[PDB]
């Protein structure tokens, strides 16, 4: 059931392949048995290659299975491919008989053989093609028709003079560099699937009713296989070529009825349910582009197509692209909580979670404006940068430390609302989202406005607390660009209010922000904030 | 009148039982218990007031009452029942009755597979 | 078969359960229930190697394996408490009936090297109890 | 860890059990054995070398042993257990055990009680 791979493989004889399984790392899966093993009837489902040292007699010379601990992931190749190689197949870790394993099916086809008086071209789903029919130097006024064999009838439905099909229309041409020598052509724009088939060309007619050949391939595109867990994230990657760099460009996913359901567009489209938690980013010269989906749930999983039109949906004639995802669910992603509730005036403390072993990067924090496609503004870093409205009541501490690092902001307002993002600089990247609610209620702690100071005297700020903060710690601080530490003025007088401050003479060094917080040792909590000014008389 | 919780019944201890009325129009009523025809004196249980319940309009009250018998006579196979009478109600009484198979399945499929057959999944 | 209430893997046993909405009297349907149990065959009463024969009575309680015991998280008011879920969990101390694929089980084994003996560690079950 | 052949058990005077292990990559290997928990002395069984087997991919060794214990610690129910320790192992040694019950049985028992069913499973 954690296991993925790819479900359906093709090839033809003589030919080779490499097929890819994935499985979760922890230290059990990497040192157990990993094994293929071929599903036939009558019962068992006899292993060929295993990762012990078993080879088979039929494998003899044309196989091998690589284990990679690291990525979680182990390859097999299977070399010298023939026809009764035709059948179903199984990934798996352990014992065969209990079902940690995965279903792969695998066709060999039949190659060509004596047949070989073409002169074959092989296109992507929705580019151009030629057909190129050499003229003679008799054949120029005839018909230079075209059939293709719909059952056995002779279907002319293009002749080179405008005589179409209703069906072929607005994107064949011809263009003239014959008038005696031995080449004219036609280019074919934005193929469909229906268009395959064998094509009888012709070039005027000399009356034998003399035959020639030029038959095309149109296929469909391979899927790429992405392998993510719960509560994580996931890029996709869109690399479609320049010449579709001024048209608008999308990605849907496959439904069961042949039926994609647009989740983002570049007209300015979304569905309900990825409000908050995706982005899409500008293209580059080559117009490829990417984008971003966080804190994947069980239904995402599923077949995903980016493609490009004028009006941004799957419309047959355009070029696509391909993945299939899959999440695991078996994840050693934390759990975490999704909203986080405060009043007007309140503060809030988040905790985001990275990975252990990349403890030694910088840290970030977004905001998601969604308001045209998708964009995360910073607004406070790890290295020492806060934003610009953001000034005295925002701060990153890198405290608890070990898995998490932690975030405050205060001075609430019923327009600080949204959604926000967490981000390192790490190798791969979880990105977790949290929403903030705005409810009604006043706040825990109470302090005066801001405070004036007379040319160089004695100041005493007080700040209350009720008794459910009894059992806690009370600080202070005093805030600039890389957080905020104790100071050592403070009093904490009374038994269940009043931690004072006292500032004994008022530089110029204090006018600034000032906090009053609450901490379980590491921790964090509630939090007020005032400032502090210096007059002239 | 509504069963046992099964995680008293698996101690072997008192069980308790639970009788209530709802949707009655004025505050009076009698709730009395029975165990098969004998009706045990009122010393054996505890019943509540009767209090009006939140709803839409017309004014109804509700009563609760409970019982702890014996496991011993519960796995037997004696019955008990709750008894109310009210002044709306025509014959001017109602009777419930509990006792074991009341919610019993209704079919049960045991299957032992052998050896030589173990095929089970993830 | 849809929806798991009970994984437990010290006495491997699997329970799940879905409302089956028949065809005939739409307007009442049934509970399903479905039980799993896999009975090993050569393993041991204590998980030791010496301790008394291989097991041949196996007892399985639904009260026991329905039971919840960890503490939660709960929003009353504008608040987080924290809650238990059981009344039943007055106290590991439960017998194991099969191993878990994620856990090391050793053993202690002594043997001698000439002179003294040592106390040499052994490992049950070799796939998980690699140092990683 | 194998029990012994069945032709044995009649004559009632000595009973011998193998140990075999298989498909490890470098040559070097070492067997002890245990009555019970006690180690046995080194010169009451014989072992073999080291030797290359067959092959069906890489190239992998393999190894013998025997022990022979009294017909009567047989039939009490002692337990034997063979030691084997290689370099690829976790932690340097692996073990398994037998006895009588385990191993050519002639008898399979096994008694599985279910307590509660139908039981309000939350
Ligand atoms: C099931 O078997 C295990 C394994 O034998 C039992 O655990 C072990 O019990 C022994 C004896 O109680 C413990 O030995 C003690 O060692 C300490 C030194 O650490 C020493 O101070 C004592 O005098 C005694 O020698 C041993 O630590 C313990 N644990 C292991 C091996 O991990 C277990 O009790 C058995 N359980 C049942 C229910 O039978
Ligand atoms: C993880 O998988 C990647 C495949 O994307 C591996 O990359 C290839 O590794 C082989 C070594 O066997 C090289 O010959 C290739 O050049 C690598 N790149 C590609 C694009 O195929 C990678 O080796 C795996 N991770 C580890 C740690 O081995
Ligand atoms: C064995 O694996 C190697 C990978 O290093 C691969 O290049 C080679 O083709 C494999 N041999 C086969 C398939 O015979
Ligand atoms: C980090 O977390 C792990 C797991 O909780 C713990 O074992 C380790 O000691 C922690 N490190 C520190 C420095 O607290
Ligand atoms: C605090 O009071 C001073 C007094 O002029 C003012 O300049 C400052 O903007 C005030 N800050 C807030 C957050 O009200």
């Amino acid at each position: 059931s954690p296991i993925f791979g790819p479900e359906e493989v093709n090839s033809v004889e003589g030919n080779s392949v490499s097929i890819t399984c994935y499985y979760p790392p922890t230290s059990v899966n990497r040192h157990t048995r990993k094994y293929w093993c071929r599903q036939g009837a009558r019962g068992g489902c006899i292993t060929l290659i295993s990762s012990e040292g078993y080879v088979s007699s039929k494998y003899a010379g044309r196989a091998n299975l690589t284990n990679f601990p690291e990525n979680g992931t182990f390859v097999v190749n299977i070399a010298q491919l023939s026809q009764d190689d035709s059948g179903r197949y199984k990934c798996g870790l352990g014992i065969n008989s209990r079902g940690l394993s995965f279903d792969v099916s695998l066709e060999v086809s039949q190659g060509p053989g004596l047949l070989n008086d073409t002169k074959v071209y092989t296109v992507d789903l929705g580019r151009t093609v030629t057909i190129n029919c050499p003229f003679k130097t008799e054949n120029a006024q005839k018909r230079k028709s075209l059939y293709k064999q719909i059952g056995l009838y002779p279907v002319l439905v293009i002749d080179s003079s405008g005589y179409v099909n209703p069906n072929y229309t607005g994107r064949i041409r011809l263009d003239i560099q014959g008038t005696g020598q031995l080449l004219f052509s036609v280019v074919i724009n934005q193929l469909r699937l229906s268009d395959a088939g064998q094509y009888l060309c012709q070039a005027g007619d000399d009356s034998n009713s003399n035959k020639k050949n030029a038959d095309l391939q149109v296929l469909k595109p391979e899927p790429e296989l992405v392998y993510e867990d719960l509560r994580g994230s996931v890029t996709f990657h869109c690399a479609l070529g320049p010449e579709v760099a001024n048209v608008a460009k999308f990605l849907c996913r496959q439904s069961s009825g042949e039926n994609c359901d647009v989740v983002v567009n570049t007209l300015g489209k979304r569905a309900p349910a990825f409000e908050g938690r995706i982005l899409l980013n500008p293209q580059d010269k080559d117009g490829s582009f990417s984008v971003v989906i966080t804190g994947l749930r069980k239904e995402d999983a599923g077949r995903y197509l980016c493609g490009a039109h004028s009006d941004g949906q799957l419309q047959e004639g355009s070029p696509i692209q391909a993945w299939q995802l899959f999440v695991n669910e078996e994840s050693t992603i934390p759990r975490s909580p999704t909203v986080v509730k405060g009043v007007a005036g309140g503060s809030v403390a988040v905790l985001c979670p990275y990975n252990r072993k990349e403890s030694k990067s910088i840290k970030y924090w977004c905001l998601w404006e969604g308001a045209q496609n998708g964009r995360c503004p910073l607004l406070v870093d790890s290295e020492g940068w806060v934003k610009a409205q953001y000034e005295g009541r925002l701060s990153l501490l890198e405290e608890p430390g070990n898995g998490t690092f932690t975030v405050i902001l205060n001075q609430l307002t019923s327009r600080d609302a949204g959604f926000y993002w967490c981000l390192t600089n790490g190798d791969t990247l979880w990105r977790t989202t949290v929403e903030i609610k705005i409810i009604e209620g006043e706040p825990n702690l109470k302090v005066p406005g801001n405070v004036t100071a007379v040319l160089g005297e004695t100041l005493k700020v007080p700040c209350h607390f009720p008794c459910k903060f009894s059992s806690y710690e009370k600080y202070w601080c005093k805030w600039n660009n890389t957080g905020c530490q104790a100071l050592p003025f403070v009093n904490c007088d009374e038994n269940s209010r009043l931690v004072s401050l006292t500032l004994n003479l008022v530089t110029r060094a204090d006018e600034g922000w000032y906090w009053c917080g609450v901490k379980q040792g590491h921790f964090y909590g509630e939090t007020a904030a005032v400032y502090v000014a210096v007059e002239e008389r | 009148l509504l069963p046992p919780p099964s995680e008293e019944l698996a101690l072997n201890e008192l069980v308790t039982l639970t009788c209530l009325a709802r949707g009655f129009s004025p505050k009076d009523v009698l709730v009395r218990w029975l165990q098969g025809s004998q009706e045990l004196p009122r010393e054996k249980y505890l019943t509540w007031a009767s209090r009006q319940e939140p709803s839409q309009g017309t004014t109804t009250y509700a009563v609760t009452s409970i019982l702890r018998v014996a496991a011993e006579d519960w796995k037997k196979g004696e019955t008990f029942s709750c008894m109310v009478g009210h002044e709306a109600l025509p014959l001017a009484f109602t009777q419930k009755t509990i006792d074991r198979l009341a919610g019993k399945p209704t079919h049960i499929n045991v299957s032992v597979v052998m050896a030589e057959a173990d095929g089970t999944c993830y | 078969e849809r929806i798991v209430l009970v994984d437990n893997k010290c006495k491997c046993a699997r329970i799940t359960s879905r409302i089956i909405r028949s065809s005939e009297d739409p307007n009442e349907d049934i509970v399903e229930r479905n039980i799993r149990i896999i009975v090993p065959l050569n393993n041991r009463e204590n998980i030791s190697d010496p301790t008394s024969p291989l097991r041949t009575r196996f007892v399985y309680h639904l009260s026991d394996l329905c039971k919840k015991c960890d503490p939660t998280e709960v929003e009353l008011d504008n608040q987080i408490v924290t809650a238990t879920q059981s009344n039943i969990c007055d106290e590991a101390t439960e017998t194991c009936y099969t191993y878990d694929r994620n856990k090391c089980y050793t053993a202690v084994v002594p043997l001698v090297y000439g002179g003294e003996t040592k106390m040499v560690e052994t490992a049950l079950t070799p796939d998980a109890c690699y140092p990683d």
